């Protein structure tokens, strides 16, 4: 996808969401937890993600479910410390 | 522009109408601007310096 | 009349907005550095309307209006300053006169003057 | 020319040099026509901001830079800042409220 | 000499207003180049420093990481001197300097404070 | 800053209370000198070199 | 459970007058003394401009004295100083305050257009309010006998009144005493009197200035502002930061005129405040106290009354308004000069290898860093400082997938900044595709181009999705290629076809490829024969796909294998078997729609590389030979010399009309131009003989300059005349035509005569050039000025109505068609068919459908479609209603940018528009956007009626019109000047003709329609484009129309008031919302109004924006008197607050926080 891009904007409409979307998932590669989903080939995160929204995962949509697990999975997960700082100040 | 005295043209519109009024001007080496105009009634006004 | 006449009549509206027109066509001290943004504040910009507020608007110095208020004389001679001298002198005598009949005055300078001699 | 980052006029915040480095390029109104019909609004973003002016968006961008996050963290160009003061410095208030 | 450093003294003097190269437009305010302020190649060295400190006198002992960090007063704003930390050690003067000597013996191999050298 | 007191501490000090202001020839062109001159202020020590 | 009290997200920013409490807030201190530095230890003086104490200390954590010195007390202030000892910066952000004495009045609410402080009073300016504060008439205050409220008193007056009446009526004299009239002023009682009083039988001999007061009286009171802050009492101070006196080299320090400033008015401040304590001489505290006025006034804003001088220079001092009246420079930058690289793609430029290097240090670093080799950060600076091998591959690396965006000088439109992927080049200069090369409009004649490095994340996703050079294939002015292959190339493909007979040629047919070895192996030529070869097409219908045809047709070497070049789909051959001219794009452009964006880019690639070989295998060249003069050259002149000659005798011996000779001679002269220009062209253009088989036969001349000129190439017929032919007519410095052509040519020799008259026409075409090339941008920047607030908006409304679109037809008495002006266009709804169903409700036309409206024939050539014009959205623009016409072939994405982008296309072609019952010229183009009214207007019927004379020049007067019938009757003005059209007793329509002559877009608009005035602009401004010949689509002059008619005038009554011109922006939406809400008798009807370019620029609703670029001193005035408040959406404000555009990339940012701010 080193040359459009214009694949990708056709799986979400409005080039400009697609901007936001990407770069959200390129935010996602270059720092924090990595893991992306096509095989690198060294190619840097910019297009990583562009070429994840080409060959069909990673929306919009997908990612803020996947951001609603990622909170259940750090929430639901370590309670424990939460619910003990609770019945700090009783 | 060279000293002495000029009669300069101004013509073409220059209030509407269109009427040539003509300016005479003399421009000295050392001194000050001694002007001539006409206006649309006809008078005739100086601008020293 | 003139001035109003002259200007809106003629400015209309003079195309390239020529400036170097009715400004020699106003009275009073000409080449002043205060009469020149009032009229580049009118002529474009807020047009038609702007053109009546600023007849109703027309219906300087500070060293000029000092010297108009220096302008009253009332110049002195040797005999009207030595008046004015001797006013002052008059003026000075009663006012210690009155400060004499106070006693506290002299108490007060009494006690202080043994304050200065007690360092 | 070419310019990473280099030093800054005392009154405005902004590039210049001719003492070790070259001040760098000038942007201006017929660029940001441009940036604003693409709609590059995090191009025009930085490129008035923390690529710019921003005292401490720069700084705080290089070090993101160097530690290879990107993002941004923008703030207040001083072209702005300095001209609260310039108004507030006259009888006029002007005062950024909230909400 | 006293006469050179009256004219020193002399002329209001210049205002930065002062057009220059008369370009579009020019003002000599305007090359005035900024010098308290400091490079952020600069600022992004010395917090690597910080780190690279901070990560040096982990691989130290606390005998001696204290020792080294509390002398020359890092991370601790206040620094002490060898009694002030010879007294909260015991052992007093040449001991502390001792290991004091020691710890710098100890950075002579690691190349991380010698390139931040320069 | 400390780290850097530190820092001198442990590969010599030698913290001259002087500067460094050379003219040095800038990034990028390379020549060869052909002439150097030096005008001596009236009332300054003359340069060696001068 | 909110309300924090930090510096976090505003969601805008208020304007009002600052309370001497108000300015007390910002104080950290009082400035007394007009000391700034020590002349000795050059330290900051105790209580001066430059205070530690006050403002910030001069080092960053070290005390002024040095009581403490490291970051132990960062908290707590100084034992033997007061100082605060933080940070530097902090110098650059405190405030501080002087008090004066006797009040003073604020030069900008004082002397400002309007007298605000006046007109607020009711009071002159320049007259009554500077002889009442300059000491001079002293004023009254409200007296309940004799004298009135606030009537003007001289001193005899003053002690007569006095003596008469006195202590009872106090009023004072001066800046206190207007003080008193402002602080004495009661608003709100005055703001119902006021409308009591100025509504009593009064018609519209009152009106005026009843209804302006009011609005404004009404509008102070609720702006919050009480009117005693209109002259100060406390006038604050600027930070120091802000206005430093910094050693230069060497001593000679250099400061800002402010310090002169507000040293003066300090001095004459406390000499004001030690003669109000010593003996006080009327006139001698008086002129101190006029000294101050002197002293403020000049720093605030000088303008304005003689400049203050002083500080040795003859130039005036820069006050603090004077530094907020009237490019942002940036990191990561560089420039350098271009050079074409044909080796490179579509997407890709050759950016040096040291500037790279520069350029990515902050990236090198980090990667460095990040790898190994460099132990720290300081290790990877002397790595790069030390170029060493192997940092040069990291760079490699680091520039991968890291878009830079190229700019060039004269950014018109869009595609003046496009992005590329960075190729490292041994060089000092910086390669670039050829083919975007004609987008920049940049030449190699020394032309140099800036780069720029996306550093943000999305910020190179801003870049390679939208700024990226590949994306814009088409034109954002006109549908077509933008990117499509110029000169040298076209030259190319054009020698590529150009069927020569035999030469070795014969018809030895093949396959394709095949072709290709037949090329290279001679034998056979190339541009023969024609020869048969198997063309295997690809076509696709219904369902798509592809469909194969193998078949033999008759092309040649060249159409062969240019054929490989071609992709997938396409009609084939046919495309290849015309030539390289206008096609050569006209290919591009139908492969891009009938393929997609990649086929289309590397077909583009493909075509260049094809052009530059074939092109270079050829090696057209320009010998002396090359351009052939007609023999007959000698003869036609010698002819028409004979003519004119003969006109001379004439003249001479009377007969013909000597006044006027001048003109047919010059037709002689010109026909003769004409002659030759035929002759030349016809004998150039085919010429040859070659020898077919058994000989004689005729081409087309191969002579090099006629190949560059039948295929573009820069080469057209007029200059092509001038080299074989003769320069025609020349023009004169007087503006008339010589009447001796220059009969000569380049190819000949040329006299120092005709050379010397030829001088005049370059002279005049540099200089002319010139001014219409500051005279675009000129224009550019007022259409950008009132275009750029407007977005595709709230998706696609509903709604129906939109102009009829119609082929612009000269065909009348001229025959000139152009119907391909609805394409990409949104349908109205379903627009018939000679018989029934077709076309759909919102269908837009494509671009194989609008091809389908020619199979409806030659009868169907009106189309009602949905525009800018039109459209019930609000403050947006309807995404349907637009079109799609883009670099992007879809379309308008929501929230894109309309105005700008419709801008930057109009005013880019306006470098090639000559200035001048035709004006013509971008001179033009401007006066139809400014809707002025013409010299000579015309005249139209309002109400349809019965024509009949109104009283026979009976005024005044000059005829009379009165157009009655059904009801009521109209008396029009004719100033006997200019005829007539209609005769008495004859009846008229709605809006007919009655003057013959130049139209007005304001009586078009106000009587005919708004689609006609529309229409009419369109129309009107397109023809002036004809002529210059550059295409330029409806839609923008549409865009520009649309919020050129953005404001109306209500006429009625309704919630809001009358005679108030509003947009209809705030009228629909508030006449939807009391149809419904309590009554429609609550509102009334409005009326559109045109208003031009600059007026309608004027007025917006930030004032912020307005500061941009109307007059500052202004607009930041009036804006703080009534409570305004920016909030705050924006493009120009949202841009120097220097935050997230609201469009593009942005727009979700600011729909989410523009819907989150209703909270409250
Ligand atoms: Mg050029
Ligand atoms: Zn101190
Ligand atoms: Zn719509």
């Amino acid at each position: 996808a080193r040359v459009t891009v214009q694949d990708a904007v056709e799986k979400i409409g409005n080039r400009f969401d697609l901007v936001l979307v990407a770069a959200r998932r390129a935010r996602q590669m270059q720092v924090g937890g990595k893991d992306p989903l096509v095989p690198e080939e060294n190619d840097k995160t910019t297009v990583i993600a562009l070429r994840e929204i080409e060959e069909g995962l990673i929306n919009n949509q997908i990612l803020d479910v996947r951001e609603r697990q990622e909170q259940q999975e750090q929430e639901a997960a370590e309670l424990q410390a939460v619910t003990a700082i609770a019945e700090g100040r009783r | 522009r060279s000293p002495g005295v000029f009669f300069d043209s101004d013509k073409g519109k220059t209030h509407s109408s269109g009427k040539v009024l003509y300016n005479a001007r003399i421009i000295p080496y050392r001194g000050s601007w001694l002007d001539f105009e006409f206006d649309p009634k006809d008078n005739l006004f100086v601008r020293i310096d | 009349q003139s001035q109003l006449k002259l200007l809106v009549t003629r400015g209309k509206e003079q195309g390239y907005l020529t400036y170097a027109e009715v400004n020699d066509h106003l009275p009073e001290d000409i080449v002043d550095s205060d009469q020149i943004e009032d009229i580049i504040q009118m002529i474009n910009d807020m047009g038609i309307q702007v053109m009546e507020e600023a007849p109703d608007a027309d219906d300087t110095d500070p060293v000029r209006m000092y010297m108009r208020e220096m302008g009253t004389v009332e110049l002195l001679t040797r005999e009207g300053e030595i008046d004015i001298a001797k006013r002052i002198e008059d003026g000075i005598n009663q006012v210690q006169c009155s400060v004499a009949e106070y006693p506290e005055a002299i108490t007060y300078l009494l006690e202080q003057y043994d304050r200065v001699e007690a360092e | 020319h070419a310019r990473s980052t280099g030093s800054y006029s005392l009154v405005t915040q902004q590039p210049l040099g001719g003492k070790a480095q070259f001040g760098g390029q000038r942007f201006g109104e017929m660029e940001v026509w441009a940036l604003e019909a693409y709609g590059a609004a995090y191009t025009l973003q930085e490129m008035l901001t923390v690529k710019s002016d921003d005292v401490n968006g720069r700084t705080k961008m290089y070090k993101n830079i160097v530690d290879g996050n990107h993002q941004m963290e923008p703030g207040m160009p001083e072209s702005f800042n300095v001209l609260l003061k310039e108004i507030r410095s006259l009888g006029i208030n002007i005062e950024l409220e909230d909400e | 000499d006293k006469i050179r450093k009256v004219l020193k003294i002399a002329k209001e003097p210049i205002s930065m207003e002062t057009p220059i190269g008369d370009d579009e437009d020019s003002h000599l305010g305007d090359f005035i180049e900024d010098t308290t302020l400091e490079l952020p190649l600069d600022s992004a060295t010395t917090e690597s420093l910080r780190a690279a400190t901070h990560d040096v006198l982990a691989g130290l002992t606390a005998r001696e990481a204290k020792v080294l960090r509390m002398r020359f007063g890092i991370d601790m704003n206040t620094d002490y001197t060898l009694e002030e930390v010879g007294k909260q050690f015991d052992v007093t003067r040449e001991r502390i300097r001792q290991i004091e000597a020691k710890a710098l013996r100890k950075l002579r191999h690691p190349s991380r404070s010698e390139v931040l050298r320069s | 800053t400390p780290e850097e007191k530190l820092l001198r501490a442990i590969f010599g000090e030698k913290a001259s209370d002087v500067k460094d202001s050379s003219l040095r020839v800038p990034n990028g062109v390379s020549g060869t000198v052909i002439d150097v001159q030096v005008f001596t202020r009236d009332g300054v020590e003359k340069d060696k070199r001068a | 459970l909110k309300a924090q009290t930090k510096t976090e997200e505003f969601d805008a920013i208020k304007i009002a007058l600052a309370s001497p409490d108000m300015i007390r807030s910002w104080s950290f201190g009082e400035v007394k003394k007009p000391e700034t530095i020590n002349y000795r230890t050059f330290k900051p003086e105790r209580d001066g401009l430059f205070c530690a104490r006050i403002f910030g200390p001069v080092k960053d954590y070290e005390c002024l004295c040095g009581k403490y010195k490291r970051l132990k007390h960062r908290g707590v202030i100084c034992e033997k100083c007061g100082v605060e000892v933080t940070q530097t910066k902090v110098r650059r952000e405190r405030m501080g305050h002087i008090e004066l004495a006797s009040p003073t009045a604020h030069i900008w609410f004082l002397k400002s257009l309007p007298s605000r402080i006046g007109l607020l009073l009711d009071m002159p300016l320049r007259d009554i309010e500077r002889v009442l504060y300059f000491e001079s008439y002293v004023v009254i205050e409200g007296g309940m006998t004799n004298l009135e409220r606030q009537q003007i008193l001289t001193e005899e007056q003053y002690l007569d009144a006095l003596e008469e009446f006195g202590d009872e009526f106090d009023a004072k004299m001066g800046a206190e005493a207007i003080q008193a009239l402002l602080k004495s002023m009661d608003l709100e009682q005055e703001c119902e009197q006021l409308r009591e009083e100025l509504n009593e039988t009064n018609s519209e001999t009152k009106r005026k200035k009843l209804t302006k007061r009011i609005k404004l009286l009404e509008a102070f009171v609720q702006s919050g502002n009480k009117p005693e802050w209109m002259i100060l009492t406390v006038l604050p101070v600027l930070p120091p930061d802000l206005r430093p006196l910094v050693p230069l080299d060497g001593g000679r320090f250099a400061t800002s005129d402010l310090n002169d400033l507000y040293r003066r008015v300090i001095n004459r401040n406390n000499r004001l405040k030690r003669l109000l304590d010593l003996a006080a001489p009327d006139i001698i505290v008086r002129n101190e106290k006029r000294m101050l006025q002197e002293a403020v006034d000049a720093l605030l804003d000088n303008g304005r009354r003689g400049r203050a001088i002083t500080g040795s220079n003859k130039r005036p001092l820069k006050s603090l308004a004077d530094m907020i009246k009237g490019g942002k420079r940036v990191d990561y930058s560089g420039r350098s000069v271009i050079t074409v690289g044909p080796y490179l793609r579509l997407h890709q430029c050759g950016l040096p290898k040291k500037m790279a290097l520069e350029l990515f240090k902050p990236f090198i670093y980090g990667k460095l860093e990040l790898r190994g080799l460099a132990t720290t950060i300081k290790a990877a600076k002397k790595m790069v400082e030390r170029e060493e091998a192997v940092v040069w591959d990291i760079l490699d690396e680091v520039i991968r997938e890291h878009p830079v965006l190229l700019n060039r000088a004269p950014t018109l439109h869009r595609l003046g900044i496009q992005a590329f992927e960075p190729v490292l080049i041994e060089g000092k200069a910086i390669q670039l595709h050829p083919l975007v090369c004609a987008a920049y409009n940049a030449d190699f004649d020394g032309d140099q181009m800036a780069v720029h490095v996306p550093l943000t994340l999305e910020a190179q996703l801003e870049a390679r999705a939208l700024m990226m050079s590949t994306n814009n294939i088409l034109s954002p002015a006109n549908g077509e290629p933008i990117i499509v292959p110029s000169q040298d190339v076209v030259l190319g493909l054009y020698y590529m076809t150009r069927d020569c007979v035999n030469a070795k040629g014969e018809g030895m047919v093949l396959t394709g490829p095949k072709e290709a070895e037949r090329l290279y192996r001679s034998g056979l030529a190339s541009l023969h024969a024609r020869v048969k070869v198997r063309i295997t097409e690809y076509e696709k219908d219904a369902n798509g796909e592809l469909v194969a045809k193998t078949s033999l047709k008759d092309t040649t070497v060249g159409r062969a294998i240019l054929w490989m070049i071609v992709p997938k789909g396409l009609p084939y051959s046919i495309v290849n078997q015309a030539l390289g001219k206008k096609a050569i794009s006209k290919m591009l452009n139908t492969c891009y729609r009938i393929l997609g964006l990649k086929p289309t880019v590397i077909f583009a690639d493909q075509i260049m590389y094809t052009g530059f070989a074939y092109a270079a295998r050829s090696g057209a060249s320009v010998g002396i030979d090359d351009m052939v003069i007609p023999e007959k050259k000698h003869e036609i002149i010698s002819e028409a010399e004979a003519e004119v000659a003969e006109i001379q005798e004439q003249f001479q011996s009377g007969l013909v009309t000597a006044g006027e000779r001048y003109n047919k001679v010059i037709d002689i002269w010109a026909a003769a131009n004409d002659r030759v220009s035929k002759a030349m062209m016809d004998n150039l253009q085919t010429e040859t003989v070659i020898n077919r088989d058994g000989q004689e036969e005729k081409q087309v001349s191969f002579n090099s300059i006629y190949m560059m000129a039948d295929s573009g190439a820069r080469g057209s017929a007029a200059q092509i005349r001038q080299l074989a032919g003769m320069r025609g007519l020349m023009a004169k410095p007087d503006g008339s035509i010589i009447e001796t052509p220059i009969t000569a040519n380049f190819r000949e020799g040329l006299n120092v005569l005709q050379y010397f008259i030829s001088t005049h026409g370059a002279r005049k075409g540099l200089a002319d050039t010139a001014l219409k090339t500051a005279n675009s941008g000129y224009l550019t920047r007022r259409l950008v000025d009132v275009a750029q607030d407007l977005v595709v908006t709230e998706d696609d409304c509903g709604t129906h109505e939109g102009i009829m679109m119609t082929p612009v037809i000269e065909g009348g008495d001229v025959k000139e068609p152009l119907r391909d002006r609805v394409l990409g266009r949104v349908t109205a709804e379903d627009v018939l068919k000679p018989g029934t169903a077709d076309i759909l409700v919102p269908r837009n036309t494509l671009l194989h459908e609008q091809w389908c409206d020619l199979l409806e024939e030659n009868s169907v050539d009106a189309v009602k479609v949905r525009s800018v014009v039109s459209c019930d959205t609000d403050f947006g623009v309807c995404a349907h209603c637009y079109g799609r016409d883009l670099a992007r072939g879809h379309i308008i994405n929501k929230g894109e940018a309309i105005g700008v982008i419709a801008a930057q296309s109009i005013g880019e072609p306006g470098t090639q528009l000559t200035m001048r019952d035709i004006t013509g010229g971008l001179p033009r183009v401007a006066d139809l956007f400014e809707a002025r009214r013409p010299k000579e207007p015309a005249i139209l019927a309002e109400i349809s009626g019965i024509v009949s004379f109104g009283k026979e020049t009976k005024g005044k007067r000059r005829l009379v019109i009165t157009p009655v019938d059904g009801s009521d009757p109209y008396e029009e003005m004719i100033p006997k000047w200019r005829q007539l059209n209609v005769f008495e007793g004859e009846r008229v329509e709605r809006g007919d003709v009655i003057s013959d002559g130049p139209e007005a877009p304001h009586d078009i608009l106000r009587l005919r329609g708004v689609h006609a005035v529309t229409r009419y602009i369109v129309n009107e401004v397109q023809d002036v484009y004809r002529l210059q010949g550059v295409k330029i689509n409806d839609k923008h002059i549409e865009v520009i129309v649309r919020q050129m008619l953005r404001k109306a005038t209500i006429v009625n009554a309704g919630s809001s008031d009358f005679l108030e011109g509003e947009q209809v922006e705030y009228s629909r939406v508030k006449i939807a919302n009391r149809e419904l809400e309590a009554n429609g008798k609550v509102g009334a009807t409005y009326s559109r109004d045109l208003l031009g370019i600059t007026k309608a620029s004027l007025a917006t609703e930030s004032f912020i924006s307005a500061a941009s670029f109307q007059e500052t001193t202004r607009v930041l005035t009036e804006a703080a008197v009534a409570g305004k408040r920016d909030e705050l959406r924006g493009l120009k404000e949202n841009v120097i607050v220097g935050r997230l555009i609201p469009a593009g990339t942005g727009y979700a940012y600011h729909q989410d926080r523009m819907r989150r701010r209703a909270a409250g």
